[PDB]
Order: C-alpha cells, then sequence, then structure tokens
C-alpha cells in the first residue's frame, strides 16, 4: 500500500483512480456504446457540412447559440426571489458599499480633526 | 545549399555489448533469470569518440595546462626584466 | 577622467499650475555606465539571433 | 533548424536498423511486410517496447490508439512518413 | 556562414579544428589570467591586514584599573 | 489522433497503456541508458508474472494497485518529446498554418506569380467538385439507419471513386508551413 | 561571531548593546584622554565632495587616492600606495572601533564584579 | 459660433439634393471640412472664455468635445457606408439626416450659454438616438433598448427642469456667468439636499452611474455601428459636462452629498471590470468597459479639484476615441462572421495582420499605456483620489489590474491561438476599414504631443 | 488489434491523395514570375547617415536652443582638489596640513 491521493475542486480525481470505471456491467458498456453514437451522430453532420465545397461561410452551431442565450437573455425568467438569493444579492451588493463609506469617512474624520489641530504638516502641499 | 549527399547508415553488426557497462548489466539481469534485448540498439553511445570520458575537476581544468606554462614563462620574463 | 555629470531637460512638456513636466535625461554614474554594458549585451544577442532565428 | 529533408527511403532503412539491433528478431528473417504478431511470433508487450523504440530513435511519440495497430514495419514507415509531410 | 558538415547517424561529428583550437585557448586564457591576477594581487582574496586579538590588549593600553581605583 | 476512438478501452488496452506510462516515467527517473535497461527489464519481468490469468476479477484487482502505486511514484516532471501535447514546442507552429482558402483571395497580380501551382489548384478543385457528390450518395447508402455509431469513414469502393470527405484531410497546411 | 553567542546565550549584562555604546565617561579609564586629530578641513573636504558616508579621519587619504586616479586617467594602475594609505588608516579606524567595544565590555565586567564584591561585603 | 452651426445646417439640403449615388462622398468631404473649420475653436484663453453672443459661449472645456464631436461624423459615415448598401436612397438620406441632426444638437448643447437652453438641446439630441437604435438595429431587442435608453434617462431629466425653473425663480438668471459669478453658499437642508438630487441625477444617470448602468449594454449591443460610435463618444460625456457646469451652485453641499455616489463609483468599477472579465460579447464588453472609465470620471467631478477637472477632462476625450475604435473594430469582425460572439472567430492575427495591429493599438490605449491621454486623465485623476483619501489607492491599483487582464484577454482571444476551421469567409480588410482605423487611433497619439489642448480650463 | 481492411484501404487512398498534393505544393523553376518596373564605403556612409547627420543635428539643438533657456543643462561643479590651479582665477588650492606620513 501507498499514501492516498486525495481529490479536491481545483486538482480533480484521476481517471486511473476512479472505482467507476473498472466497474463494468451490460448498462455501463450500453450507456458508453449510446454516448459514442451521439458523439458520431454530430460530428458525421458537422463534417457533411464542413467538406461541402459550396458552403461558403460559418458554420451554424446550436450549441454555441444555447451557450450564449443561457448566459445572457435567460437568467431573469428564470429568476426566483429566495432567502438565498435575497441574502446574497444585499450582501454582495450593499455591505462592500457600506463598508467602503465607513473606512473613508473615519479616515477623512481623522484627516479633518488633524488639520483643525494644525499638526498635520502639510509643507509643500501645493497640488490637489 | 542543403545536406544532400546520400548519408548511409553503418553496420549493425558492429554494436556489441562488450566492453560496455550494458555488458554488467546484462551480467546482473543473468543472475535472476532475465535478459535485456535491447542492449545493441543502445551500444553505439559507448562506442566511438564517446567511449572516453573526462571527469567533472578535469572538465574545469580544461586549458589549465597552456595557462600554466604560459604564466611561468610570464612570471620568469618579469622576473629578468624587473631585475635589471 | 574627471567624473561629468550632466542632466538635459531639453523639452518642455504640459505645465501644471507650479508642477512641471519636461522630457529630462539623467546622466549620472549609473546611466553612463549601464548604456554600454546593455549596448554590448543586445549586439551579442543579435548576432547570436542571426543564427538562432534564421528560419 | 538545418534539419535534412528525410526521405521514404531513410525511413524505411532506419526502421528496420531499430528492429534487425533487437534481438528477439533474427535479421535475415526480417522483412519489411514481416508481421509482428504472426511472422515474428512477438508479444503484445513486444510490440509496446517496439513502438517505444521508434519513438526514441525518431525524435516523435505515437499515441497509443495509432500505436497499437501498427504490426508490420511498413505501417511504422508510412504512419512516420504521413506524420512528417514525406514526399517521396 | 560557415562550412559543410554532414550528419553523422550514432558516431561522434566531425570536428574542425578552428573550434578546438579557440576553445582552448579561450580557456588557458582564463586560467593564465586567473594565475597571474592570484600571484600578482593576492591579498584581495587572503587579506592584507591582521585581524588583532582583543584579549590580547593589556588593560594598560586599554584603560583599566585593578577593580579598585574607581 | 487518425484512428477513430471506440467506446471503450478493453482490459488488454488498459494494461498496455500502464505498461508504456510505467516505462517512460521510469526512464525519466533513471536518466542514464543503462539503469533504465536494467530497470525496465525488471518491470518487464514484473509485469509478464501475471501474464497468464484467467480470472478476469482479480486480474482487475490487479492494475488497480498497479495504477495507484503508478501515481505516488510517477515523477512530477516527466520528460516530454517537444511536440508532444507537454512539450516546449507543442504547438509552436500553429501561427504558420493558413489555410487552403486563403488563396481564393488573393489579387490577380499576387496570382500571376506562380502560375503553374494556381492551375493545378484549379485542377484539384474541379476534382473536388465532382467527387463529393458522389460521396455524399456514397455515404448515404453505406451509413446504417438511425445515423453513425462509430465515427470512422469508409473508403473509395467504386473505381473512380475517392475516399468520402478526403478533401480537409489531404489539404492540411504542413507541419511547418514555414 | 563569539561574542554574539555570549550575549544572547549567556547573560545580557556581561557584555555592551551595540547601539548604546558607550555608557562610560570617555576619561574614566584614564586622565590623559587625548583628543582625535582632524587634518582635512571643512572646505576642501566639501570641495572634494567625497560622500556623508566617507568624511571621516581618513578623510586626507582619500583625497590623495582621488587625485591620482583624476590625474593619471588612463593608467589606471598608476597610484596604488595611496590605495593602501588609505586602506591603512581604515584598519586603524576599525582596530580603534575594536578597542572600544574590548574597553567598555572590560568596564562592564569590572562594574559587575564591583557590585558583586559591595554585595558580599553587605551580607557579611 | 454660427460659422459652424450654418454649415452643419447646409449639410442637410446638400444630402437631401445630393445623386443617388453620391450621399457618402458629398457628406464626408463637407463633415471633414466642417471638423476643420470647427478646430480653430482651439485657441483658448486663460481669461474668462469666448464669449460670441447672448446665446453661445467657448470654453477650453466645450472647445475639444466639440472638435471631437465635429470628427466623429465623417467616422461614422464611412462606417456606416458598408451596412446600409443594399438600403434605399431616401432610407440612408433619412439615415444622414438623422446624423447630421445630431451633431447640430450637440454643437449646439456643448456651447448653450444658458441652463434651459442646454435642458433642451440636451434632451433633443434624445431623439435622433432613439430613431437611429429602434429603426436601423437588426435584433429584435432594438425596441426594448430603446425603451431603456428613453425612460432612464427622463427619469432623471425631469425632476432637473423643474429645479431649473425653481433656480431662476430665485436666482433670476440661470446664464453660466451670472450663475458663476453671482454664486451663493447652499444650507445644509433638506430642500437643498432634494435641490441637489434633482440637479446631479439627470447627469448622473447618463454617464452612467454604477447603480443606474443598465441601460447601456442594452442600449450599445442593440444600436448600429454609428449608434455605438457616437453613444460611446459624445453622448456619454454629456453627463460629465453638465456635471462640471452645475457643480458650481452645489457647494459646499457637496462635501456631504457626494459620498454615496463615490463610493458607487469607486466599487462599481472594480465590478464592471471584473464583468468584463467574463463576457460571450464583444459590443457587451466594450460597454462595460466603458462603464468603468466614466464611474473613474464621476469620481473625479465629485472630488472636485483642479487636477480632478483636468484628469476628467482628458480622460472624456481619450476615452471618446478609444471606445469608437473598439466599437469599429468589433463590427468590422461582425460584418464577416454575423455572430458578434467573442469565442466564434479565433486566430485572426494570421488572417488579418494589420486589422491585428490596429487592435493591438487601440487594447494598448484601453490599458492606458504611458504616455497616452488615457493615462495622463487616469494619473490625475489618481493623484487627485489619492490626496482626497490615501486608500482610494487600493481601489484604483485593482481597476488598472482588472483593465489590463480585460484588454489583454480581448486581444488574445480574438487576434491569437488557432484559426476556426469552418469559417472560410473572411476576406482582407478593406482600404476603407484600414483608414477608419487610422482615422481613430492618429488623433490620439497626435493629442499627446499637445495635452493642454484637452486638459480642461483649469490647466 | 491492428488495421481493419477498410481502415488500411481508405489509409492507402487517403496517402497517396495526400503524397500528389504535396507534390503538387512544388515550385516550377520559373514560379516567382516577378514584375520588374523602376522609376570601407559602406561603412563610410552608414557612418556619415546614421552617426554624423544626427550628432549635427542634436549638438545645434543642444548649442543653440537647448541651452538659450537656464537650467536645461546642468553640470556637477567638479571636484576641487588641494593643490590645484582654476583656469577661471588662478589661484592655487592650499594643500594639507602635511600629516605624519610612514608606511
Ligand atoms: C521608440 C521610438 C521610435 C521612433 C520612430 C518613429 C515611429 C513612429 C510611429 C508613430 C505611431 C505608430 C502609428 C500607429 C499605427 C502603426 C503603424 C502601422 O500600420 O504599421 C505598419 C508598418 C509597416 O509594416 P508591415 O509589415 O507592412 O505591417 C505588418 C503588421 O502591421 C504587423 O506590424 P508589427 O508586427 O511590426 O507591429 C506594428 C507595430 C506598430 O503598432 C503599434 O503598436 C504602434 C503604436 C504604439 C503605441 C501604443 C499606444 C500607447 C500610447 C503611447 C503614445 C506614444 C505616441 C508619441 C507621439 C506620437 C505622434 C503621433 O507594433 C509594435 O511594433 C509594438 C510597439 C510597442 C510600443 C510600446 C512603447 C510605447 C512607449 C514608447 C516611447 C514613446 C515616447 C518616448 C518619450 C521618452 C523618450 C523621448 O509597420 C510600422 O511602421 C511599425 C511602426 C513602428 C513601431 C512603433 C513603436 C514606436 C513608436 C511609438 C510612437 C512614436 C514615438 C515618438 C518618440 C520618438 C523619439
Ligand atoms: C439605485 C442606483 C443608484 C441611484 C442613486 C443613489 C444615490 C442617492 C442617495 C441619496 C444621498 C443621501 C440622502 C440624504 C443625505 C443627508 C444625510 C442624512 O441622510 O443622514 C442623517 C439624517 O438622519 C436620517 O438619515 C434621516 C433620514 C432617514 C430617512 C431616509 C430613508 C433611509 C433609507 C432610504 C434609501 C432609499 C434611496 C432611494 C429612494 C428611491 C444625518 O443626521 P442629521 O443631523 O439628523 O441630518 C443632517 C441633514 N439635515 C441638517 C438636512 C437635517
Ligand atoms: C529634425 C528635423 C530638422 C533638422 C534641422 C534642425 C535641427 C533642430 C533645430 C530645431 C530648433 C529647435 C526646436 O524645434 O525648438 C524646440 C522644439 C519645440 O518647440 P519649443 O517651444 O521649444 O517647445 C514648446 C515648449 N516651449 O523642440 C521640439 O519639439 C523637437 C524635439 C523635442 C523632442 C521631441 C519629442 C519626443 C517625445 C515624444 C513624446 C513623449 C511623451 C511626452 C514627454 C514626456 C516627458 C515627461
Ligand atoms: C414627487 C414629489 C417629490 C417630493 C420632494 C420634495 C422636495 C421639495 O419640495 O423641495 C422644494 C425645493 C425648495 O423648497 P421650497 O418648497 O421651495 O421652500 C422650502 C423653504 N420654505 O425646490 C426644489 O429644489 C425642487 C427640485 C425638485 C425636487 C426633487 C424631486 C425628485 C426627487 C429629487 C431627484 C432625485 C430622483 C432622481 C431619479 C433618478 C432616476 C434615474
Ligand atoms: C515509476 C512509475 C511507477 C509504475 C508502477 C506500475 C506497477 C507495475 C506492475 C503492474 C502489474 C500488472 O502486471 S497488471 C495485471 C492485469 N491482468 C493481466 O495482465 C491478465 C492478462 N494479461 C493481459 O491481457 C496483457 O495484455 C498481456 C497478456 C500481458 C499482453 O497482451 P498482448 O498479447 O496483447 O501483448
Amino acid at each position: 500500500s501507498f499514501p492516498k491521493y486525495k481529490p479536491s475542486r481545483l486538482a480533480t480525481l484521476p481517471a486511473t483512480l476512479d472505482p467507476a470505471e473498472y466497474d463494468i456491467s451490460p448498462e455501463t458498456r450500453k450507456a458508453q456504446a449510446e454516448r459514442l453514437a451521439i458523439r458520431s451522430r454530430l460530428k458525421r453532420e458537422y463534417l457533411l457540412q464542413y467538406n461541402d465545397p459550396n458552403r461558403l461561410g460559418v458554420i451554424e452551431d446550436p450549441a454555441l447559440i444555447r451557450w450564449t442565450y443561457a448566459r445572457s437573455a435567460n437568467i431573469y425568467p428564470n429568476f426566483r426571489p429566495t432567502p438565498k438569493t435575497s441574502l446574497l444579492g444585499a450582501l454582495f451588493g450593499i455591505g462592500p458599499l457600506f463598508f467602503w463609506y465607513y473606512v473613508f469617512k473615519t479616515d477623512r474624520d481623522k484627516k479633518e480633526k488633524l488639520i483643525q489641530e494644525g499638526k498635520l504638516d502639510q509643507t509643500f502641499n501645493i497640488s490637489y | 545549399e542543403h545536406g544532400h549527399s546520400k548519408m548511409e547508415l553503418p553496420d549493425y553488426k558492429q554494436w556489441k555489448i562488450e566492453g560496455t557497462p550494458l555488458e554488467t548489466v546484462q551480467e546482473k539481469l543473468a543472475a535472476r533469470g532475465l535478459r535485456d534485448p535491447w542492449g545493441r540498439n543502445e551500444a553505439w553511445r559507448y562506442s566511438g569518440g564517446f567511449a572516453n570520458n573526462v571527469s567533472f575537476v578535469g572538465a574545469l581544468l580544461k586549458g589549465f595546462k597552456w595557462g600554466f606554462a604560459a604564466f611561468v614563462v610570464a612570471v620568469g620574463a618579469e622576473y629578468y626584466l624587473e631585475s635589471q | 577622467h574627471t567624473g561629468q555629470e550632466m542632466i538635459i531637460s531639453n523639452w518642455h512638456w504640459m505645465t501644471l499650475q507650479t508642477v512641471e513636466l519636461s522630457l529630462s535625461f539623467k546622466m549620472d554614474y549609473f546611466s553612463v555606465m549601464f548604456i554600454p554594458v546593455a549596448l554590448f549585451v543586445t549586439w551579442s544577442i543579435m548576432e547570436f539571433s542571426m543564427w538562432y532565428m534564421h528560419s | 533548424s538545418d534539419a535534412p529533408p528525410l526521405t521514404l527511403e531513410a525511413i524505411k532503412d532506419r526502421v528496420l536498423y531499430v528492429l534487425k539491433l533487437y534481438d528477439k528478431i533474427d535479421p535475415e528473417k526480417l522483412s519489411v511486410n514481416s508481421h509482428f504478431m504472426k511472422d515474428l511470433g512477438l508479444d503484445s508487450l513486444d510490440q509496446v517496447e517496439i513502438i517505444m523504440a521508434m519513438e526514441d530513435e525518431f525524435g516523435f511519440e505515437i499515441p497509443d490508439i495509432d500505436a497499437e495497430k501498427l504490426m508490420c514495419p511498413q505501417e511504422i514507415v508510412d504512419y512516420i512518413a504521413d506524420k512528417k509531410d514525406v514526399y517521396e | 556562414g560557415g562550412v559543410h558538415i554532414e550528419p553523422r547517424y550514432r558516431q561522434f561529428p566531425q570536428l574542425t579544428r578552428s573550434q578546438l583550437i579557440q576553445a582552448e585557448f579561450f580557456s588557458a586564457t582564463m586560467w593564465f589570467w586567473i594565475l597571474w591576477r592570484f600571484w600578482h594581487d593576492s591579498d584581495a582574496v587572503l587579506g592584507h591586514f591582521p585581524y588583532p586579538d582583543p584579549s590580547q590588549w593589556t588593560d594598560e593600553e586599554l584603560g583599566i584599573l585593578p577593580d579598585d581605583e574607581d | 489522433a487518425f484512428s477513430a476512438p471506440a467506446a471503450y478501452l478493453t482490459h488488454q488496452q488498459k494494461v498496455l497503456r500502464l505498461y508504456k506510462r510505467a516505462l517512460r516515467h521510469l526512464e525519466s527517473w533513471c536518466v542514464h541508458r543503462d539503469k533504465y535497461r536494467y530497470f525496465a527489464c525488471l518491470m518487464r519481468a514484473r509485469f509478464d508474472e501475471h501474464k497468464n490469468e484467467k480470472d478476469m476479477v482479480k486480474a482487475t484487482q490487479l492494475l488497480r494497485q498497479a495504477e495507484e502505486e503508478f501515481w505516488y511514484g510517477q515523477h512530477p516532471q516527466p520528460y516530454i518529446f517537444p511536440e508532444s501535447p507537454g512539450g516546449t514546442s507543442y504547438e509552436r507552429y500553429e501561427c504558420y498554418k493558413v489555410p487552403e482558402w486563403c488563396l481564393d483571395d488573393w489579387h490577380p497580380s499576387e496570382k500571376a506569380m506562380y502560375p503553374d501551382y494556381f492551375a493545378k489548384r484549379e485542377q484539384w478543385k474541379r476534382l473536388r467538385r465532382e467527387s463529393w457528390e458522389r460521396e455524399v450518395k456514397q455515404l448515404q447508402e453505406e451509413t446504417p439507419p438511425g445515423g453513425p455509431r462509430t465515427e470512422a469513414l469508409p473508403p473509395a469502393r467504386k473505381e473512380g471513386d475517392l475516399p468520402p470527405l478526403w478533401w480537409h484531410i489531404v489539404t492540411r497546411p504542413r507541419e511547418r508551413p514555414m | 561571531g563569539a561574542h554574539l553567542a555570549r550575549r544572547y546565550l549567556g547573560d545580557a549584562s556581561k557584555e555592551p548593546d551595540p547601539l548604546r555604546m558607550p555608557t562610560f565617561p570617555p576619561d574614566y579609564g584614564f586622565p590623559e584622554r587625548k583628543e582625535r586629530e582632524m587634518v582635512a578641513t571643512q572646505q576642501e573636504m566639501n570641495d572634494a565632495q567625497l560622500m556623508l558616508q566617507q568624511r571621516d579621519y581618513c578623510a586626507h587619504y582619500l583625497i590623495q587616492l582621488l587625485k591620482c586616479k583624476r590625474d593619471s586617467f588612463p593608467n589606471f594602475l598608476a597610484c596604488k600606495h595611496e590605495q593602501h594609505d588609505w586602506d591603512y588608516c581604515e584598519h586603524l579606524d576599525y582596530v580603534k572601533r575594536m578597542k572600544e567595544f574590548e574597553r567598555e565590555r572590560r568596564l562592564l565586567q569590572r562594574k559587575k564584579r564591583r557590585e558583586q564584591r559591595e554585595a558580599e561585603m553587605a551580607r557579611g | 459660433m454660427l460659422k459652424i452651426i450654418i454649415p452643419t445646417t447646409m449639410l442637410l439640403p446638400m444630402t437631401w439634393m445630393s445623386k443617388h449615388n453620391m450621399i457618402w462622398i458629398n457628406a464626408t468631404v463637407h463633415s471633414l471640412l466642417i471638423s476643420l473649420i470647427s478646430l480653430s475653436l482651439l485657441n483658448q484663453l486663460g481669461e474668462n472664455s469666448l464669449n460670441f453672443s447672448l446665446t453661445f459661449f467657448s470654453d477650453s472645456l466645450s472647445a475639444p468635445l466639440l472638435v471631437l464631436t465635429t470628427w466623429l461624423l465623417p467616422l461614422m459615415l464611412m462606417a456606416s457606408q458598408s451596412h446600409l448598401s443594399k438600403e434605399t436612397t431616401t432610407r440612408k438620406k433619412l439615415y444622414i439626416t438623422m446624423l447630421i441632426l445630431l451633431q447640430l444638437f450637440l454643437i449646439m448643447t456643448f456651447t448653450a450659454t444658458e441652463l434651459i437652453l442646454f435642458y433642451i438641446l440636451f434632451e433633443a439630441t434624445l431623439v435622433p438616438t432613439l430613431i437611429i437604435i429602434t429603426r436601423w438595429g437588426n435584433q429584435t431587442e432594438r425596441l426594448n433598448a430603446g425603451l431603456y435608453f428613453l425612460f432612464y434617462t427622463l427619469a432623471g431629466s425631469l425632476p432637473l427642469l423643474v429645479a431649473l425653473v425653481y433656480i431662476q425663480n430665485t436666482t433670476g438668471s440661470l446664464n453660466f456667468l451670472i450663475i458663476h459669478y453671482w454664486s451663493h453658499p447652499l444650507s445644509n437642508s433638506w430642500s437643498n439636499i432634494f435641490m441637489w438630487l434633482a440637479c446631479i441625477m439627470a447627469f448622473m444617470v447618463k454617464m452612467p452611474l454604477y447603480g443606474l448602468h443598465l441601460w447601456l449594454p442594452k442600449a450599445h449591443v442593440e444600436a448600429p455601428i454609428a449608434g455605438s460610435m457616437v453613444l460611446a463618444a459624445v453622448l456619454l460625456k454629456l453627463g460629465g459636462y453638465g456635471m462640471m457646469r452645475i457643480t458650481t451652485i452645489l457647494n459646499p453641499l457637496t462635501n456631504y452629498m457626494a459620498y454615496p455616489f463615490l463610493m458607487l463609483s469607486m466599487w462599481g468599477m472594480i465590478m464592471t471590470s471584473s464583468i468584463c472579465l467574463r463576457q460571450t460579447d464583444l459590443k457587451s464588453l466594450i460597454a462595460y468597459s466603458s462603464v468603468s472609465h466614466m464611474a473613474l470620471v464621476i469620481v473625479a467631478i465629485m472630488i472636485q479639484t483642479p487636477w480632478s477637472f483636468m484628469g476628467a477632462t482628458a480622460l472624456m476625450i481619450a476615452h471618446g476615441l478609444t471606445s469608437s475604435m473598439l466599437f469599429c473594430l468589433a463590427n468590422t469582425n461582425y460584418e464577416r462572421v454575423h455572430s458578434r460572439t467573442m469565442i466564434l472567430a479565433r486566430g485572426l492575427q494570421t488572417l488579418l495582420p494589420l486589422m491585428a495591429t490596429w487592435w493591438l493599438v487601440a487594447s494598448l490605449t484601453n490599458l492606458a499605456l504611458p504616455p497616452s491621454i488615457n493615462l495622463i486623465g487616469e494619473l490625475f485623476i489618481i493623484t487627485a483620489s489619492f490626496s482626497w483619501s490615501n486608500i482610494t489607492i487600493i481601489l484604483m491599483g485593482m481597476n488598472m489590474m482588472i483593465t489590463a487582464l480585460y484588454s489583454l484577454y480581448m486581444l488574445i482571444t480574438t487576434q491569437r491561438g488557432k484559426y476556426t476551421h469552418h469559417i472560410n469567409n473572411i476576406k482582407p480588410s478593406f482600404t476603407r476599414e484600414n483608414a477608419l482605423m487610422a482615422l481613430h487611433i492618429l488623433p490620439l497619439l497626435l493629442l499627446t504631443l499637445n495635452p493642454k489642448m484637452i486638459l480642461g480650463p483649469l490647466y | 488489434s491492428g488495421y481493419t481492411p477498410d481502415e488500411k484501404l481508405r489509409l492507402q487512398q487517403l496517402r497517396e491523395l495526400r503524397r500528389r498534393w504535396l507534390k503538387d505544393q512544388e515550385l516550377s523553376p520559373r514560379e516567382p514570375v516577378l514584375p520588374p518596373r523602376r522609376v570601407t564605403y559602406r561603412h563610410s556612409i552608414f557612418a556619415v547617415t546614421h552617426v554624423l547627420i544626427p550628432v549635427w543635428i542634436i549638438h545645434y539643438y543642444l548649442k543653440y536652443h537647448v541651452t538659450a533657456k537656464p537650467y536645461t543643462v546642468v553640470e556637477r561643479k567638479p571636484r576641487i582638489f588641494p593643490g590645484d590651479t582654476i583656469l577661471e582665477t588662478g589661484e592655487v588650492i592650499p594643500l594639507m596640513k602635511e600629516f605624519p606620513d610612514q608606511h
């Protein structure tokens, strides 16, 4: 035996260490066959449109269109005001603003108090 | 101008394991009932101008002999010139 | 020989109220020592490149 | 670069050279079309070793899916020529 | 730019005498320079001024009184 | 690369892939040739010990410990051929690869130079224009109903036939276009 | 190191703090107390514009070294004697600093011995 | 000032009486001549201003914007020549009429000695842009975009009008000169707080402010190329010009009232720069980059120091030129590929090398590479902000880093890598497109030789 | 393992097509048909065009325009050592204090 490899989100499990590939059953082989069949049908359609001498443009990709549409225009109709969504929206959209406001307000209050007290030493400060 | 001179390959029968560390490897393997099949494919790396090796200190002292001779000649010349 | 040092403010670029910006070169020991070394290294590198990047 | 434009003949001689230095094959029984499994009586591990020898001798490596179905010296020569864009 | 040298295929490459003579000359030049500088200026490596021993300095020159005066 | 993939890898394919990968990483660890030869013979002897095993469940229990051991001792910086997918010149010359259709957009003054090349080019284009209309029918009649099951293409079976979908394989730019 | 080992692994008060040295009056040891001699004046040492950290009791030898380096320019091996003289004067300066360190350390030793002798007399 | 306004008006009869195949040539020639004429307003004074009459006056804040506005029309005509080729003569003439009307409204807006006249022309610009977007836009979303682009604006602009007339009932005048000379402090009161908000929000929504910026990606993605050019180059700068003009009567209430807008801008510039990193659309990416730059301009105007105003002027001019160039490059790609998706057409440096050089220069100037005027404005604003508070340097530096990141990401995605195999309709770039890019970029590198021309009245 | 007969045949046909294409990529002896139309010495001219002219322009510009303004070119005020004499005034800087010299 040897020390174990532990996968993570950003360092995934290697293919050759998966228990899944070594559990072969007829349903698994059938699923692999159908996956290869789908990929081969798509490849045949693409190459048929690709090798055509009469085609003179972009081969339109429905998968890319679906990707861009889902990323951009399908978000709001599928939005639902949810405790998770509401809390994350409020946090990520308001908390930074108030955090930065507090920081800058404290900094400028300290600076203003110092300049009123005269102990700031602003010599040679001509450009603002 | 390119190298079109019809280069021919040497004789494959020339490459042998004798006199090389591959011979020691074969002898050590034979003590376990094993044999190395690709030995003669590796023999050319120990055969010709690649046979002789130099050590690290020998490499660092690449031109120490000629430099030392020049140094002695120069110091002798300076000794015989200053003492005048 | 003598240690000659100069500042050359040749071209006056924009002036910002009391702040004046100009094209000025400092020709101190660091500049006059580093320029020949960098030029020598670049000369050797370019001569090497005419052989390395020929294709 | 200054790399000579290798030809089909040079590829063939180099492949046969590498095979003749393999002591599991007697050179006088070797041929350009000789099958590895049946004409030469070699195991699949031997074929993997031969593919790695070709990779180490030509400076490029053959993917397993292509390498596992190269059972003749002529097949290896053809694959190398097609990869390297060899004319004649 | 140079001369024509053919590939060799599992043998030692063809060597011109010019490169050998230049390499030997420059290696010998470096070694001669090192020896010449060591002979002429060895104190840059070994040091020139002795390092004094603090314990060797007597109390007389160091201003120490026998523990009772002050 | 050239050959089409299958639905799955068999057991002996997995064993041979592990053998190749282990030997490559071993020679990465064993820099010198004789040391590598010795340890490669040891590795081969270790592989062929279970060569005649008939219990497939026990054989699959094997190769799993073997791949775990490989991952433990896999030389985190293996040697890679320069043009291989991890090498130092893997995609170096892709910026010099230009498609063949770009020549259609050349100015007539540019095509005036190289007249023989362009004449051969229209020869090739006519060949493609006829062969394609034949190839579509050939592929249509040869393909099982319900679509292809494997992405493998048939050869030319008649006399004047050309292999279907041959154009973009035959007219690859080059390995070193410039 | 040896002094670092003594100070950090032994008694800290045994040996000086280099930041606070010296902690004793100059004439504490002997009453002659001659003062150091400076050869280069203010104005000439400013005109040479050496550096502020080069403006020490070794300045005049540096003036002569610079004078040679300027006068015999192409022969940059001409004046080696004044280089040796400036190095020797700096060596003497460092030796004096070492003597000051040793003297302060020995005074600390003797002061602690006087303190422990007074403690023993008080306890007796 | 009529020596510029009258030729712009004469552009309309000249357009409508032109031959069917002579509209572009004549419009381009006479627009370039009008730009040359307008170029003589750059001779400004260190004294008050160039007060031509009771109605129009010129300033060293107004003159660079006027020159940019005049220079933009010929480029818009060149860019619109291509996609409007299959169009009827009457509709091409109507498009050119919309462009000329927009230029006339902008020219009169920037001089406009009166605040009510400024408001009227500032809102008159809203109509031709709306028609251009909703009429000659390609997608079905253009109408929606127009709606947004309209109502947002009016949501801010109706309160301003009320405040404006209110001010004249108390002050007695809305002339900029009398307003400036007779300014009196604004007390810290609820009435004055709401007057301040009414005065500010109209220009704040048009920059746009980070919270109110949603209309901009819609309008830019949906508009035709000339619409995008004029939106990014000139129409966004109306808010900056208006804020600089009107903040003179809002003191000292600006010190307290500026905090929410300062926080919104300093955080939203980071937010929009990060948004640019994950964007599948070129036009949307360029729009978000514009939002970030205008956030920096808002910070500059709110800080309200001499260096802030100089940097804001320089950044407005530089961003106008750079964003117009970026939109033009993306449109040249779109007119070939018809997709507008960044990941689709790849490795274009191998197929179009000179256009790759144009892409590189535009990305470098968007990245604020010194001594470009983009960096001059950036650095002046950053220094003013540092004096305002030393902690702003964190957000400014993060914004600079993210800006470099998405600029080079956009360059590398489209120009580097391997070409897409199935795209075979990529033709060599036309002389018209190369000349368009050159006419965008050479003025920027010339302006870096004489920066005081674009540093405003506080120089 | 190995190639199926269909794979072998397709590879053979593709191979002969590819070799024909590659052979066709070669240029004939006249192929770059170029249309012509016109409308110590090398180093000497290089030194004149690339060193002498730029140094002339720069020296003229520095001597007559940049130094017309004050403080544009500022020097170092060279070091003065004891025993030196000044060209402008002619006076002699006094020496050192004749320090004790040994070794
Ligand atoms: C959405 C996308 C961006 C849009 C633009 C956003 C920017 C608008 C933000 C408005 C700026 C601030 C408004 C008022 C600032 C004055 C300071 C005051 O609010 O704070 C305290 C005031 O105390 C409390 O805040 C009283 C007001 C509480 C009621 C306001 C509702 C709070 C949250 C609502 C936010 C919704 C904004 C959008 C509306 C559609 C100060 O204490 P006090 O010394 O006593 O008052 C001094 C001022 N005096 C002298 C004139 C009286
Ligand atoms: C340095 C990196 C670390 C690497 C360590 C890796 C571990 C090494 C030890 C591996 C353990 C095994 O043998 S894994 C044992 C797996 N099971 C079997 O081998 C049963 C039947 N064998 C086959 O079918 C083969 O293909 C064969 C017949 C050999 C060839 O076939 P050909 O006739 O088609 O050539």
